[PDB]
C-alpha cells in the first residue's frame, strides 16, 4: 500500500486509542433518572435537561431531570429511577397512583428498579392530628383498614399517623406486586423536607441492585 | 498558521549544530513534519520525516547516522541534530507541514528557512532551462522513470512555485486538485510517466521556478526545475 | 375550515395512471440497480 | 455396564459447550470459564475413562507413563477451575461495584491462562521419571508407586484448594447473612446460600475419600491388599464428578434450562 | 357550535372526492410483473469503536464517507472502503438523536434533547473541527435535521412545529404549524422544494418551503409514525409506524396505494428507505432484524439478521451499491 494509506492507518489507530481511553472514565459514574409531578419537592431530595452531581463513599452519581411517551426510550440503561410523591394532598393521590402505574408497566423500563420517596410526612401528621379532613372522604376502604401487628412505629408517634402512612405505602406497593415477576423491585421510603440521610439510601439501594445483578449473572438465582 | 525556523551560522568541518522550529496557529500535534534542504545550484532535496505521533522516522541515504530529528508536542517545537558536518551540507533548510487522511493536502504550508555555512530511486526528469515569454499560454512538462499511478486510482505528483525571495507554494496535488487560495488560471493533467502544467493567462506574479515531486516511495525526489522568464 | 376548503381544490387523476407511472419508472431504471466480483468495490 | 457414565459425561460437556455459542446473550467473563471447564471434563472423559476400563477388563497392563500424566493434568485443571469459580463468586458478592468495573475479557483470558499453566506443571515429570525407571510405574500393574510424587503433588492438587474453598464458602455465607438484615430482595439471598452449600458438599463428598486413602496407603505402611481394593473403587467416584460439575453449575438459570430443553 | 358542522361537511366532501378516484389498485395492475425473487446479502465490512447505542447515521454524496452518532457523546466519520476513521468529534451533550451530512461535504449537523442544532466545520486551516453556530428557538427536543444548502437547514421538533433556518444569521425565517403531536421524521424532495413531516397524531403533511403553508394532510395509521421516506420520482411517500404497518401514499391520487404487513410481525418500525430504482423497500424492526420488501407487490424478498439488538439506523448510498445499518449493540454493518 502507499505511504499515505499507512499514515491514515496510524491516524486511525491513534483515534481508536483515544476512543478507548475515554470509555474507562465513563463507566465509573452511575446514572439516575428523576421523575415526579409538581409540588412533590423533587429539587430538595438531595439538597432542556437539568443535571446535578454528588458523591458518597467515593462513588460518583449523575442525576438527570428532564423538563414522556418518546424521550423515555433513551433512559433504558440507567441504574434506577427516583419517584417522588406528595403524601399530604389527598385530592391528587389518584393521579400519583396512575402515574406510578404508567411508569412501572412501561415496556422500555422492564429491567429498571424504582426508588419511591413519600415526602412531606410532617404535614400529613399535622393534618391527621387536626382532624379537619378525613381519608375516608376520598378512600372508602380506609374505614376497614387495621394496622398490622408487625408494624414498627417510631417511638413517641401517636397511633393515628402510622395507620395513614402504612395505608398510603400499601396503596403504592400493591401496584408493584401485581407484575414484574422478580425482574425489578420497589424500595419505598419515608422522608421529609429537612431529612439529610437521603444520600445514603440511594447508595444502599444501588449496591443492592448491583448485588442482585451479580447473583443472577453467576447462575445462583 | 505560521512556521518560524531558527539557528544556523558559520561552522567548521567536523563540528555540530542544532536547528529548531517554532510552530503556532494550528494543532501541531495532529500534523506530520518534514525537513527539506535547498542548495544554491542543486535545487530541492529531502532530508527527513517524522510522524505526528513519533511512530515512524525516515532519513535520506546521504544523512543516515549523522542527522537526528525529534519532536516536542507540549512546546510545539522541532529539533534537528547534525554531527560531522561536511562542505556539501551548506544549503538552506525548510520546514514543511503534512497531514495524511482521505482528501487531505499534505504539502500545503512552507516555512521561511535558515542558512548554514560550512568552511532504485525514481528519477524525475525536466529538460528546459528558461522559457521566454502577459496574456500568453505556457506549458511546462515533467517526466518520471517509473509510473506514478497506483492500483488504488491515485497518482502522486506535486507541483510547486517559488517566487524570488519567497518560499515554495503548493499549486496542484494528485495531478488534478487545485490547492486552496490558488486562482483558477492553473491546471494540470497527464497519464503514466508524462505530465503537463498549463497556465491560461500569465501575470506579473507568475514568474519563478516550477518543481515536480513524486510521493510513491521514500526517499522523495525533486526535479531540476523550470524557470519562466517574462 | 379554510385549510379543508383549500385542500378540496385539488386537480386529481386516476389511481391507475399514477400506478402505471410508478411501474414505468421501476421498469425504466431496472438495469441501473446493482442490488436488484470484479465490479463490487467491497 | 459402567461405560454409561462416560456417555453421560460427554453428553453433558457437549450440551454445556453448545449452550454458550448458539444461545449467545451471555457475558464472556463468567460464561467463557464454564466452556473451559466443559472442555477439560470432555478431555477427561475421552482420554482417561476408556483406558481404565481396559485395565478393569484385563486385570493386567495393556500406556501407563503418559496415561497417568494426562489423568493427573486434567483432574488438576478441573479442580483449579472449581476453585477459581469459588474465589470469583466471593469477590463478585462482597464488592459488587469494583467487580462490575473490573469485568472484561482480559480477566477471563488471564484466568484460563493461569489455570492451564498451573495444570501442566504437575504432569511433566511423570513420563520423565517413568521412562527412566520402570519400577516407578510398574509394580509386581500400572500404578504410581513413588512416594516422592504422591506425598508432594497431592497437597498442591487437592489440599490447598480445599482450604481455600471452605474459607470462601464460610465468608460468603457470613456476608450473605449480614446483608439480608437491611421482600424479594431478601428471598433471593437464601437460594444462593442453598446452591453454594449444595455445590460445596457435593465437591467434598465426591473428592474427599480418594486422597485420604492414597495418603494412608503410603504413610501408614495396614493391609496393602485392602488399600488397593479401596483405591480400585474410589478412583471411579472422582471420574464420576466430571459430568456433574457441568450440570450443578448450569441448570439453575431458567435460560440454561430452556436452552437444554429445546436443544435436547 | 356552527363551525364544527362546517368542518364536518368539508371533511365529508373531501372523503367523497377521494373515493371517486379509486378506479384501480396496485395489486391488480402488477399481476403481469415478475417477482424479484430471493435476494441474498452478506456482511462485507464491520465498523467497531462505538461504546453505546447508535441513534443516527447518514451517507455522504461520494458514497465513501459515513457519519454516525451514539450516546457516548462522540461523532465519528468512517471510510467505508478501508474501515479507517477520519475524524472524531466530541459533543457538548451525550443525548444526541439525529445527525446529517452536508451535500458539499464541508459541514455536519447534530442535535438532541438540548433543543439546540449545532453545525460543525470540517475544513479549517488549523486542522481541527470547530463549532460554527448553535441554532436555538425550539421549545421541545430536536428529532431530525436535513440540509438544503450550505446556508439553509430544516429542523423538526417535539413541540409540533417545524422551522427553516438561516445559518448565516441564526434566525428562523419560516415556522410550520398545524400538527397536534410531536414531530418525528422529515424527508426532503430531490428538487429541494417540498418536504414531508410525520407526527405522533397518526398523520402526515406536505409542506411548501417557499410559502410556509400546508398543502395536503394524510391519515390512516393507528399509532405514532416513526420514519418517513421519499420515492425518487417525487410523487410518493413511504411511512412506518408502531402498529407494525408500512403504507404507500401518492401525492396526485391523494390516497393510500398499498399496505405492507404480516401476521407474524408485532413489533415497531424504526427506519424506512428506498433503493435507486424504487423496486426494493427496506425497513427496520424491533425483532432485531431488517426485512426487504417488494414495493410493487407487498411481498418479502429477504432478511438481514446480523444484529443482536434493535435496529435504529438504515441508509442507502447514492450509487446504490451498499446498504448500511445501525443497532444498539454499538456496531455498524455494510451490506452488499
Ligand atoms: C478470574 C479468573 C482469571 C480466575 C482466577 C481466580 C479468581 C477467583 C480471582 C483471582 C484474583 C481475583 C481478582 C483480584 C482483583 C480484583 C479487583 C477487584 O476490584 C474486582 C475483582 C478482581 C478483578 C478479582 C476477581 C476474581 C479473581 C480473578
Ligand atoms: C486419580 N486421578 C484423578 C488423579 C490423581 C492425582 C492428581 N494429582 C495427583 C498428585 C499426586 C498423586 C496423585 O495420585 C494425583
Amino acid at each position: 500500500v502507499s505511504a499515505e494509506d499507512k499514515a491514515a492507518a496510524e491516524r486511525s489507530k491513534m483515534i481508536d486509542k483515544n476512543l478507548r481511553e475515554d470509555g474507562e472514565k465513563a463507566r465509573r459514574t452511575l446514572r439516575l433518572l428523576l421523575l415526579g409531578a409538581d409540588n412533590s419537592g423533587k429539587s430538595t431530595i438531595v439538597k432542556g435537561i437539568f443535571e446535578t452531581k454528588f458523591q458518597v463513599d467515593k462513588v460518583n452519581f449523575h442525576m438527570f431531570d428532564v423538563g414522556r411517551r418518546k424521550w423515555i426510550q433513551c433512559f433504558n440503561d440507567v441504574t434506577a429511577i427516583i419517584f417522588v410523591v406528595d403524601s399530604s394532598d389527598y385530592n391528587r393521590l389518584q393521579e400519583a397512583l396512575n402515574d406510578f402505574k404508567s411508569i412501572w408497566n412501561n415496556r422500555w423500563l422492564r429491567t429498571i428498579s424504582v426508588i419511591l420517596f413519600l415526602n412531606k410526612q410532617d404535614l400529613l401528621a399535622e393534618k391527621v392530628l387536626a382532624g379537619k379532613s378525613k381519608i375516608e372522604d376520598y378512600f372508602p376502604e380506609f374505614a376497614r383498614y387495621t394496622t398490622p401487628e408487625d408494624a414498627t412505629p417510631e417511638p413517641g408517634e401517636d397511633p393515628r399517623v402510622t395507620r395513614a402512612k402504612y395505608f398510603i405505602r400499601k396503596e403504592f406497593v400493591d401496584i408493584s406486586t401485581a407484575s414484574g415477576d422478580g425482574r425489578h423491585i420497589c424500595y419505598p421510603h419515608f422522608t421529609c423536607a429537612v431529612d439529610t440521610e437521603n444520600a445514603r439510601r440511594i447508595f444502599n439501594d444501588c449496591k443492592d441492585i448491583i448485588l442482585q445483578m451479580n447473583l443472577r449473572e453467576y447462575n445462583l438465582v | 498558521v505560521q512556521l518560524v525556523e531558527s539557528g544556523g551560522g558559520l561552522v567548521q568541518p567536523g563540528g555540530s549544530r542544532k536547528l529548531s522550529c517554532s510552530a503556532s496557529g494550528f494543532a501541531f500535534s495532529s500534523f506530520g513534519m518534514h525537513w527539506v534542504r535547498q542548495a544554491p545550484e542543486k535545487g530541492l532535496e529531502w532530508v527527513a520525516y517524522i510522524s505526528s505521533g513519533s511512530g515512524t522516522i525516515y532519513y535520506a541515504d546521504t544523512v543516515k547516522g549523522r542527522f537526528t530529528i525529534s519532536r516536542d508536542d507540549p512546546k510545539n517545537t522541532l529539533f534537528l541534530q547534525m554531527t560531522s558536518l561536511r562542505s556539501e551540507d551548506t544549503a538552506m533548510y525548510y520546514c514543511v507541514r503534512s497531514i495524511y487522511y482521505y482528501g487531505s493536502s499534505p504539502f500545503d504550508f512552507w516555512g521561511q528557512g535558515t542558512t548554514l555555512t560550512v568552511s532504485s530511486d525514481i528519477v524525475m526528469t525536466q529538460a528546459t532551462s528558461s522559457v521566454p515569454v502577459p496574456g500568453e499560454s505556457v506549458s511546462i512538462s515533467c517526466r518520471s522513470s517509473k509510473s506514478l499511478l497506483h492500483s488504488n486510482g491515485n497518482t502522486y505528483l506535486y507541483w510547486f512555485l517559488q517566487r524570488p525571495g519567497q518560499s515554495p507554494q503548493l499549486l496542484i496535488y494528485r495531478m488534478s486538485n487545485l490547492a486552496s487560495g490558488v486562482p483558477d488560471r492553473f491546471s494540470g493533467s497527464g497519464s503514466g510517466t508524462a505530465f503537463t502544467l498549463t497556465i491560461s493567462r500569465l501575470e506579473a506574479e507568475d514568474v519563478g521556478v516550477y518543481y515536480c515531486m513524486q510521493h510513491l516511495e521514500y526517499p522523495l525526489t525533486f526535479g531540476a526545475g523550470t524557470k519562466l522568464e517574462l | 375550515v379554510e385549510q379543508l376548503k383549500m385542500e378540496a381544490n385539488i386537480d386529481r387523476i386516476k389511481v391507475s395512471k399514477a400506478a402505471a407511472d410508478l411501474m414505468a419508472y421501476c421498469e425504466a431504471h431496472a438495469k441501473e440497480d446493482p442490488l436488484l466480483a470484479s465490479e463490487n468495490p467491497f | 455396564s459402567i461405560v454409561i457414565i462416560i456417555i453421560m459425561t460427554i453428553g453433558g460437556n457437549i450440551l454445556v459447550i453448545m449452550a454458550v455459542s448458539m444461545e449467545k446473550k451471555l457475558h464472556n467473563a463468567t460464561n467463557y470459564f464454564l466452556m473451559s471447564l466443559a472442555i477439560a471434563d470432555m478431555l477427561v472423559g475421552l482420554l482417561v475413562m476408556p483406558l481404565s476400563l481396559l485395565a478393569i477388563l484385563y486385570d493386567y497392563v495393556w500406556l501407563c507413563p503418559v496415561w497417568i500424566s494426562l489423568d493427573v493434568l486434567f483432574s488438576t485443571a478441573s479442580i483449579m477451575h472449581l476453585c477459581a469459580i469459588s474465589l470469583d463468586r466471593y469477590v463478585a458478592i462482597r464488592n459488587p461495584i469494583e467487580h462490575s468495573r473490573f469485568n472484561s475479557r482480559t480477566k477471563a483470558i488471564m484466568k484460563i491462562a493461569i489455570v492451564w499453566a498451573i495444570s501442566i506443571g504437575v504432569s511433566v515429570p511423570i513420563p520423565v521419571i517413568g521412562l527412566r525407571d520402570e519400577e516407578k510405574v510398574f509394580v509386581n500393574t500400572c500404578v504410581l508407586n513413588d512416594p516422592n510424587f504422591v506425598l508432594i503433588g497431592s497437597f498442591v492438587a487437592f489440599f490447598i484448594p480445599l482450604t481455600i474453598m471452605v474459607i470462601t464458602y464460610c465468608l460468603t455465607i457470613y456476608v450473605l447473612r449480614r446483608q439480608a438484615l437491611m421482600m424479594q430482595a431478601i428471598n433471593n439471598e437464601r437460594k444462593a446460600s442453598k446452591v453454594l452449600g449444595i455445590v460445596f458438599f457435593v465437591f467434598l463428598i465426591m473428592w474427599c475419600p480418594f486422597f485420604i486413602t492414597n495418603i494412608l496407603s503410603v504413610l501408614c505402611e495396614c493391609n496393602q491388599k485392602l488399600m488397593e481394593k479401596l483405591l480400585n473403587v474410589f478412583v471411579w467416584i472422582g471420574y464420576v464428578c466430571s459430568g456433574i460439575n457441568p450440570l450443578v453449575y448450569t441448570l439453575f438459570n431458567k435460560i440454561y434450562r430452556r436452552a437444554f430443553s429445546n436443544y435436547l | 357550535d356552527q363551525l364544527r358542522q362546517e368542518a364536518e361537511q368539508l371533511k365529508n366532501q373531501i372523503r367523497d372526492a377521494r373515493k371517486a378516484c379509486a378506479d384501480a389498485t396496485l395489486s391488480q395492475i402488477t399481476n403481469n410483473i415478475d417477482p424479484v425473487g430471493r435476494i441474498q446479502m452478506r456482511t462485507r465490512r464491520t465498523l467497531r469503536g462505538h461504546l453505546a447505542k447508535i441513534y443516527a447515521m447518514h451517507w455522504g454524496t461520494d458514497s465513501r464517507l459515513l457519519v454516525s452518532a451514539s450516546q457516548d457523546g462522540k461523532l465519528i466519520i468512517w471510510d467505508s472502503y478501508t474501515t479507517n476513521k477520519v475524524h472524531a468529534i466530541p459533543l457538548r451533550s451525550s443525548w444526541v438523536m439525529t445527525c446529517a451530512y452536508a451535500p458539499s461535504g464541508n459541514y455536519v449537523a447534530c442535535g438532541g434533547l438540548d433543543n439546540i442544532c449545532s453545525i460543525y466545520n470540517l475544513k479549517t486551516r488549523e486542522g481541527n473541527v470547530r463549532v460554527s453556530r448553535e441554532l436555538a428557538g425550539h421549545t421541545g427536543y430536536l428529532s431530525c435535521c436535513r440540509f438544503l444548502d450550505d446556508n439553509q437547514i430544516v429542523t423538526s421538533s417535539g413541540d409540533t412545529t417545524c422551522a427553516l433556518w438561516d445559518i448565516e444569521t441564526g434566525q428562523q425565517t419560516t415556522t410550520f404549524t398545524g400538527h397536534t403531536g410531536d414531530v418525528m421524521s422529515l424527508s426532503l424532495a430531490p428538487d429541494t422544494r417540498l418536504f414531508v413531516s410525520g407526527a405522533c397524531d397518526a398523520s402526515a403533511k406536505l409542506w411548501d418551503v417557499r410559502e410556509g403553508m400546508c398543502r395536503q394532510t394524510f391519515t390512516g395509521h393507528e399509532s405514532d409514525i416513526n420514519a418517513i421516506c421519499f420515492f425518487p420520482n417525487g410523487n410518493a411517500f413511504a411511512t412506518g409506524s408502531d402498529d407494525a404497518t408500512c403504507r404507500l401514499f401518492d401525492l396526485r391520487a391523494d390516497q393510500e396505494l398499498m399496505t405492507y404487513s404480516h401476521d407474524n410481525i408485532i413489533c415497531g418500525i424504526t427506519s424506512v428507505s428506498f433503493s435507486k430504482s424504487g423496486r426494493l423497500l427496506l425497513a427496520g424492526y424491533d425483532d432485531f432484524n431488517c426485512n426487504v420488501w417488494d414495493a410493487l407487490k407487498a411481498d418479502r424478498a429477504g432478511v438481514l439478521a446480523g444484529h443482536d439488538n434493535r435496529v435504529s439506523c438504515l441508509g442507502v448510498t447514492d450509487d446504490g451499491m451498499a446498504v448500511a445499518t445501525g443497532s444498539w449493540d454499538s456496531f455498524l454493518k455494510i451490506w452488499n
